[PDB]
């Protein structure tokens, strides 16, 4: 069908510039027009405003004209949206979108790209440093044994976690990060299998810190 | 290129517009008809639109004396009476007088 | 500009229950009122369009009702799964507004946490770093507590705790604990204890470890 694939996730420091791309697929690009909105950490919804995909004539709501503005590259299916001269308010996740099937207003957003956080800060990126939480063999609650991984000390958000490369999917906790003192982040993901596996099955946590292109494979393990 | 009257919208292709009464949701595509959804409470269009939004019906203001003769469909607009005393300003009907 | 006042601004419902989250416009907004329901960790979903009009691929359950200024969206039967933040979006005007979003929070029976303890990591003590993780596996209500010990001593202001979104299974929660030390601080002493105590739990429960065991 219809796909929205945005941009990773980028850091700034203010009063600096960033880019974000949207490569729209499954449709004739120029006969719908690309809109853009921002999703407040917690917070709601505003909508950017939007591009013409044919004529490439933006109309930006007020707050947001001035310092974003909607670029195209219609060529390679990619709408695009910079914001300069970045303040600290702009920390938040962005999101392309389309829909109805013309080059008009159509206020009704049927297809949503994945969102493409910007961080707005002074502070540099930090890669994660992943250990171990070992599962017990002799311990079990559930008759189910709990093993992780510790996604300690990492800047800014955020953290890609799977289990044995997507494959194990269920009983997966990815916690949300937590922001400490050293003003790094750092969360644990943690699965509940069966206790019989310990032995037999080999765990993998795979990480994925993509700011500071980190890309790790933790192997679990008891004892 | 080409595109037949009251149907004519063309954009890769030929597309229909849509009934008064009705307003635009969706385009066209190589193998889909138009969109069109019926025009909403308040909210008229009397043409074949290619129209994204209906417009508001007429009101007819009492500060100003006014009456409604017909209440508007979605296919036509509110008809503007002026009171049952005074006579009507100009060939329907913006301001009214005694 | 237009305000989408949606009340309540939370709201707890059982399963099967019918729903009805509000919306209402300071302007009359006619027909153009769309309805999108956002999961944790997912992007929004449009489930309704122009007040009433059903989308492609979204359950039977949900369908909208409204004209002008009130809007109603309606969820039939609802399910475990339609744990999330509901949206409300304009059309009538540049530009366009979003509404609050009602949190919707599946109701469902008491759950007893399953309580696991973790020692600091072989490397990660090597860093100079201690991290003691306490693991509290699917329960409800959200409302526990945790309280670390260290040789008995009652630890705090030295962990934090993080919780999960409700699950979109079995509607619960998942809480985790981090007690950090030096790595000196773990080194001088040896009995690591976190003590849960959940409305599920009928006596307070305590999960330790002996270092160097």
């Amino acid at each position: 069908q219809i796909q929205l694939v945005q941009s990773g996730p980028e850091l700034k420091k203010p009063g600096e510039t960033v880019r974000i791309s949207c490569k729209a697929s499954g449709y004739a690009f120029t006969t719908t027009g690309m809109q853009w909105v921002q999703e407040m950490p917690g917070k709601g919804l505003k909508w950017i405003g939007w591009i013409n995909t044919h004529s490439g004539v933006p109309k930006y709501v007020e707050d947001f004209k001035g310092r974003f503005a909607f670029s195209l590259e219609t060529s390679a299916n990619t709408a695009y949206l910079q914001i300069s001269n970045l303040k600290n308010e702009d920390t938040a996740t962005y999101f392309c979108v389309r829909s109805g099937n013309g080059n008009y207003d159509l206020a009704y957003f049927a297809y949503w790209g994945q969102g493409t956080l910007v961080t707005v800060s002074a502070a540099s990126t930090k890669g994660p440093s992943v250990f171990p939480l070992a599962p017990s063999s002799k311990s079990t609650s559930g008759g189910t044994a709990a093993l992780g991984c510790l996604v300690k000390d990492y800047f800014p958000e955020p953290v890609t976690v799977s289990w044995n490369s997507g494959a194990l999917t269920s009983g997966v906790h990815t916690f949300p990060a937590v922001l400490q003192s050293s003003g790094l982040y750092s969360l644990s993901s943690v699965v509940t299998v069966p206790s019989s596996s310990l032995g037999t099955q080999t765990y993998i946590c795979n990480v994925n810190h993509k700011p500071s292109n980190t890309k790790v494979d933790k192997k679990v393990e008891p004892k | 290129t080409a595109c037949r009257e009251k149907q004519y919208l063309i954009n890769s292709q030929c597309c229909s517009l849509c009934q008064p009464g009705q307003k635009l949701v969706s385009d066209c595509t190589e193998f889909t008809e138009t969109e069109c959804l019926p025009c909403g409470e308040s909210e008229f269009l009397d043409t074949w639109n290619r129209e994204t939004h209906c417009h508001q019906h007429k009101y007819c203001d009492p500060n100003l004396g006014l009456r409604v003769q017909q209440k508007g469909t979605s296919e036509t607009d509110t008809i503007c009476t002026c009171e049952e005393g005074w006579h009507c300003t100009s060939e329907a009907c913006e301001s009214c007088v005694l | 500009d237009i305000v989408l006042t949606q009340s309540p601004a939370t709201l707890s419902v059982t399963p099967g229950d019918r729903v009805s989250l509000s919306c209402r416009a300071s302007q009359s907004i006619s027909d153009y009122l769309h309805w999108y329901q956002q999961k944790s960790h997912e992007s929004p979903r449009l489930l309704i369009k122009y007040a009433s009009h059903s989308i492609s691929g979204i359950p039977s359950r949900f369908s909208g009702s409204g004209s002008g200024s009130d809007f109603t969206l309606s969820i039939n039967s609802v399910e475990p799964e339609d744990v999330g933040i509901y949206y409300c979006q304009h059309g009538h005007s540049f530009p366009w507004t979003f509404g609050g979003g009602t949190k919707l929070e599946i109701k469902r029976t008491v759950a007893a946490p399953s309580v696991f303890i973790f020692p600091p990591s072989d490397e990660q003590l090597k860093s100079g770093t201690a991290s003691v993780v306490c693991l509290l596996n699917n329960f409800y209500p959200r409302e526990a507590k945790v309280q670390w010990k260290v040789d008995n001593a009652l630890q705090s202001g030295n962990s934090q705790e993080s919780v999960t979104e409700q699950d979109s299974k079995d509607s619960t929660y998942s809480l985790s604990s981090t007690l950090t030390l030096s790595k000196a601080d773990y080194e001088k002493h040896k009995v690591y204890a976190c003590e849960v105590t959940h409305q599920g739990l009928s006596s307070p429960v305590t999960k330790s470890f002996n270092r160097g065991e």
